[PDB]
């Protein structure tokens, strides 16, 4: 059965999903990013800092991430100096945007599908409906409402959220005051207490972060009624009951570009020094092995994308030349998403899943420096039960406590008397690579400044990694392979396709830009 | 207020705009400027009408 | 009051900003104010054919459509087909045509929808335009003479993104019987928000008054106004950004970021051409090319010189201190 | 960090304002920030001898007293006995002596406690004074040389009442290890709040810049600045009232009420003498007696004439429209 689902909403943009279904199981999948704005085209010839204004507009929910990586692209291109306070503010704001994204996405975009009638036979279904029904769910309302708090912190430092451009080469535009920091701390603590710990965890962030194995997580669920009946405990139990742990596996290979620089280690941003300075470590996890991320290994294939091109292009030489979707469909192209691939030795140019799960796998890599995220939890989960909708979601949710703790510490780390900005030299020429981990994963800018203008500007977003179509080798993108194997109880409401696509927290406006 | 006038003049001093030093324009009284104007006035209606012939001469000098 | 919120060439920033709503928050707006959110691409439960059923019922008049909110640009490329924005089996522009023709009120939220915004920046690959404007030029996709069924033009809630209150308070006004209190300016923006300037309530207006310039970002923004060195469009931009603070916390200008004039239809101004980003274009290095709204370069500059000479000492020192 | 909050000649408005705290709210401040509120007359559970036991343990050093917050004036009448303020078996001033001598930090919240405030208005029947100030004159009840055990003078959080953030953010700073970030001005006010003026962020500064006066209350405040006709002390008053809005909504000046300069030690200014309430005292009917801080009448008036000449049309029209 060929099933074309249009729209598949709650993916922050325009997504259609075509699936071949045999015996109630998806056997092949095509993700079709359906809306194109062409910001890379627009940025060409613009002011070298135009990215700081344009790139946040790639996406509303993760524009702060775009800003972060665009700023760092300029910082590397212009060989700027980043005062530690500026690095801290950038980290805080990136993480706060992610902390907003986590509940906002979970309740508003993902968890309402847990109320699908396909689960009516579950013993937890009534509770799932009570908690996660759209707009009236007892977990939905506070989760969504409180999701605005972390971006209040963002606004304290950046003026507003979404749509500040306050991260600039050489630091940040803002000069936090004491009350700024104290209020940011108060907002963060209130959000942590009222949503993260009270509602999501039913325990302290510290208690959750003590979970180092999948068995630890199950014991945590059963440990007491607070954790058992928390949104996290209920979600885990619901997933195990309704089978969200049984599909959406995907590629099983992961890309994290990392983000959150240790301020002392990235005072002078360079492409080469980026990985060592990361707190949230970069890392590629492919074929069960850890690899260092290298942006040089990133290509974008447009074979099945609505763009002209005949070979994968490293984004420094990237091109965004749209083809008319009618013509492209005549050529087998089906998506405005490019197909980002990563050259892994011994594997070729493979698709890599990006996102919190990719980050957790990267955090499980050996040889973490002291400043770096060293977390074996999702290595253990991956080895124990493997990837799935549930495990992907749990990675996302696991970042909540971890990032909250990091943000709280960074707010403590701010040295308010110290500089927030080193005026850079706006060089007429430069090649910049800025990367971050937006909520949904590796977000990267490759910028080429020439003649004091943007010569090239290539954005590769995490959902482009995940949802990008088949490459020249017809290798399905991570979301496409995750869709394959998904059960389809009801083709009229193929909610499992939504579960898989949304478990990646897909953002289609980011996918295409 | 003196510091305000100092910062204002100090911004005037950093003018950074076009500037040309040309000092000689002598021998204008000796020129019969009025007389040439009289020649030009009787000739202006001839010159304006002769523009196509003057251009056709100039075009042959551009080679 | 049924609400159908569609996204064209959008980044969903207006939706995310909207989700930041407080007093009312978004959930209370959707539930407790009688605003039946039929669907929203970021929030609607329905997918696929069920969602399309909702859309088609709205478009054909099978069910009433009181408010059609459109976010993002109306994408017309390629070649006016709109296929760079395919939504629910149609070019999004066709949905826009049908639903704008069906709605009692049409609200364009965000510059993209109002005026074309960032996607309409040259070279405008998506053929983006606003609902009733292309930049300042009235008409956009729906034509200058488009009126919704309540007789209103497209209500333009500009911004990039719009502040949540700019839409939520309008929605509350509509829901509380105060639609008649809503007056629109020449850009169809609610005058309750867009008679003020961004500068109105800016923490740096005293520095502006005394022509004391912020000289640098970061700690340099502990003093000064951003108009002179950072291209702040505050005094040329209608908005309540400093009256109604963003995220209930701040505003770009308060934080030290120049207002980019995003509520204005030309946004991004000068199409972010080289030398125009976070810079004040000046004539002869001293005179801003653009002076505040309603002023003239000669009286502005004369008053600016007078203000500089009479400047108090505190206007020349840090004020947003730790 | 133990906190003992006492009220002398107070109206409890600082407490009520404090209870309006958001980010942190008062409950989260008291519980989740490690600030052990030992007692507060409006909130403490203990009464009678149990409360007195708490007070005496703090006064005699039996239990540590980290922050002594004092609200209200130190009442010394009659005849320096302080018996117009009898609290828990003693004149309140005696409690003040003991607890201020015991506390690590002493915070006077509100003008009454900081400077004497309204009760210290002539004829001052209660013999009211501030902790370390009587109006602008340093010394108040505790003397100019009083220092708490952490070496600080009385931290004056002025206002009538103080805005909740003016105290809560200080308390958070103390609780989060940022006490060293707190700098105090010459009136012992936190400079993080009191380097700005009330005017800083006022929605009417553009009208001020162009010398456009609000002419009347009510709808008359849809335009204009209140300085010229309503005695707005905004430009002479240090406060973040327009930076950090009151109740997260507004400020007097935004709302159309003149700033009464309540964060200033002279408040109420001119002791509310006849003709000084909601009026600008003027010389020759056109020159304000008091000009903005750091300006002189000559320059101020010259710039004012220039601004009146340069004033754009919008500055002469309603801007805070319905
Ligand atoms: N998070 C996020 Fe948006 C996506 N995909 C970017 O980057
Ligand atoms: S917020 Fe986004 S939808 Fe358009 S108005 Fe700005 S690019
Ligand atoms: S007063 Fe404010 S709005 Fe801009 S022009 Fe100056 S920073
Ligand atoms: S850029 Fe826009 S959000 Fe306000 S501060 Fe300026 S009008
Ligand atoms: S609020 Fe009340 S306690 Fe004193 S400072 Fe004002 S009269
Ligand atoms: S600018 Fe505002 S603070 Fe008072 S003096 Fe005018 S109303
Ligand atoms: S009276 Fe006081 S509360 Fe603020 S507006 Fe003036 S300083
Ligand atoms: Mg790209
Ligand atoms: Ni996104």
């Amino acid at each position: 059965l060929d099933l074309f689902v249009s729209p598949l909403g709650r993916v922050e943009g325009d997504l259609d999903v075509r699936v071949t279904i045999n015996d109630g199981v998806v056997t092949s999948a095509w993700t079709e990013a359906a809306m194109f704005r062409g910001f890379e085209i627009i940025l060409r010839g613009k002011d070298p800092q135009a990215g700081l204004i344009v790139c946040p507009r790639i996406c509303g929910i993760c524009g702060g991430s775009h800003l972060y990586k665009s700023a760092y692209a300029l910082d590397t291109a212009w060989r700027t100096h980043m005062p530690p306070n500026a690095t801290l503010i950038r980290n805080i704001c990136q993480a706060c945007e992610t902390l907003q994204s986590i509940p906002r996405y979970f309740y508003a975009l993902f968890a309402i599908d847990l109320t699908n009638k396909n689960y009516a036979k579950s013993k937890l279904y009534d509770e799932a409906v009570r908690r996660f029904a759209p707009y009236v769910g007892t977990s939905y309302q506070p989760g969504v409402v409180l999701s605005a708090k972390p971006v209040e912190v963002y606004a304290i430092f950046g003026g507003q959220w979404p749509x500040s451009s306050f991260m600039v080469p050489g630091g940040v535009m803002s000069a936090p005051t004491l009350s700024d920091v104290t209020r940011a701390i108060a907002i963060l603590e209130h959000w942590n207490d009222n949503w993260l710990e009270k509602q999501w965890l039913g325990c302290s962030v510290d208690r959750w972060l003590e979970n180092k194995t999948w068995n630890d997580v199950l014991a945590w669920v059963d440990e007491n009624e607070s954790q058992y009946n928390s949104d996290c405990g209920f979600f885990i139990r619901y997933c195990l009951d309704v089978g969200l742990d049984k599909y959406g596996q995907g590629v099983g290979n992961y890309l994290a570009t990392g983000t959150y620089f240790e301020p002392s280690l990235y005072e002078n941003p360079t492409i080469e020094g980026r990985n060592a300075a990361l707190i949230g470590r970069s890392g590629v996890f492919a074929d069960g092995r850890y690899f260092e991320f290298d942006q040089a290994n990133v290509t974008e294939d447009v074979t099945h994308s609505f763009y002209e091109g005949n070979r994968p292009l490293h984004p420094f030489e990237g091109e965004t030349i749209p083809v008319n979707p009618e013509d492209g469909r005549r050529q087998g192209k089906y998506s405005w998403a490019k197909s980002p691939r990563y050259a892994v030795p011994g594997l070729g140019n493979v698709p890599l899943e990006t996102g919190p799960l990719a980050r957790r796998m990267a955090a499980s890599a050996p040889d973490a420096e002291t400043h770096q995220d060293d977390d074996p939890l999702f290595a253990d989960i991956y080895n124990a039960i493997g990837p799935s909708v549930m495990v992907r979601q749990l990675a996302r949710m696991h970042e909540g406590p971890k990032y909250y703790k990091w943000v709280r510490q960074w707010l403590d780390d701010l040295e308010l008397k110290e500089s927030f900005y080193t005026k850079p030299v706006e060089y007429a020429e430069g090649k910049g690579f800025g990367s971050t981990e937006a909520a949904r994963g590796a977000l990267s800018d490759w910028i080429v400044i020439e003649d004091s203008k943007i010569k090239n500007y290539q954005v590769v977003t995490p959902t482009a990694w995940n949802i990008g179509p088949r490459d020249a080798s017809e290798v399905l993108g991570p979301i496409e392979q995750a869709l394959v194997g998904s059960p389809i109880v009801d083709a009229e409401d193929p909610v499992e396709l939504g579960h898989v696509a949304r478990s990646f927290d897909s953002c289609l406006v980011c996918t295409v830009h | 207020i003196a510091n305000n006038l100092t910062s204002a003049i100090g911004e005037l001093k950093a003018l950074n705009a076009a500037d040309t030093p040309i000092p000689a324009l002598a021998a204008l009284k000796d020129v019969d400027l009025a007389g040439l104007a009289n020649s030009l006035a009787t000739l202006s209606g001839g010159l304006v009408k002769a523009t196509p012939a003057l251009n056709a001469v100039l075009d042959s000098l551009t080679d | 009051a049924s609400v159908l919120w569609f996204q064209g060439g959008a980044c969903s920033g207006n939706t995310m900003s909207f989700l930041n709503a407080d007093e009312p928050n978004v959930v209370d707006l959707i539930v407790d104010f009688g605003l039946d959110l039929l669907w929203h691409p970021s929030l609607g439960l329905e997918l696929g054919n069920n969602a399309q059923k909702v859309f088609w019922d709205c478009a054909k008049g099978e069910r009433p459509l009181d408010i059609f909110v459109f976010e993002g640009t109306v994408i017309e490329a390629p070649n006016g087909t709109g296929q760079m924005d395919m939504f629910a089996g149609r070019p999004m522009k066709d949905w826009v045509t049908d639903l704008a023709g069906a709605a009692q009120i049409v609200v364009a939220i965000g510059d993209c929808a109002c005026f074309g915004g960032i996607p309409a920046m040259e070279p405008n690959p998506s053929g983006s335009t606003g609902l009733q404007f292309h930049k300042r030029e009235k008409g956009g996709f729906l034509g200058p003479d488009f009126r919704s069924k309540m007789g209103l033009p497209v209500i333009n809630v500009p911004g990039c993104p719009a502040h949540p209150d700019w839409i939520t308070q309008i929605l509350v006004a509509l829901a509380t019987g105060r639609a008649g209190d809503i007056t629109l300016d020449d850009l169809h923006r609610p005058e309750t928000f867009f008679k003020t300037f961004t500068q109105t309530g800016c923490t740096r207006v005293q520095f502006f008054e005394y022509k004391q310039s912020t000289l640098s970002f970061g700690e340099g923004t502990r003093t000064g106004c951003l108009f002179y060195e950072f291209g702040c469009r505050g005094p040329m931009t209608h908005s309540p950004c400093n009256r109604i603070l963003w995220n209930r916390q701040s505003s770009k200008t308060r934080a030290g970021m120049p207002c980019l004039g995003c509520t204005e239809p030309e946004f991004p101004h000068f199409d972010l051409a080289p030398g125009t980003v976070f810079k004040t274009q000046k004539v002869s290095g001293m005179i801003p090319k653009e002076v505040p709204e309603g002023t003239d370069h000669l009286t502005y500059m004369g008053l600016a010189a007078a203000a500089r000479i009479a400047a108090p000492q505190w206007s020349k020192e840090d004020m947003f201190v730790v």
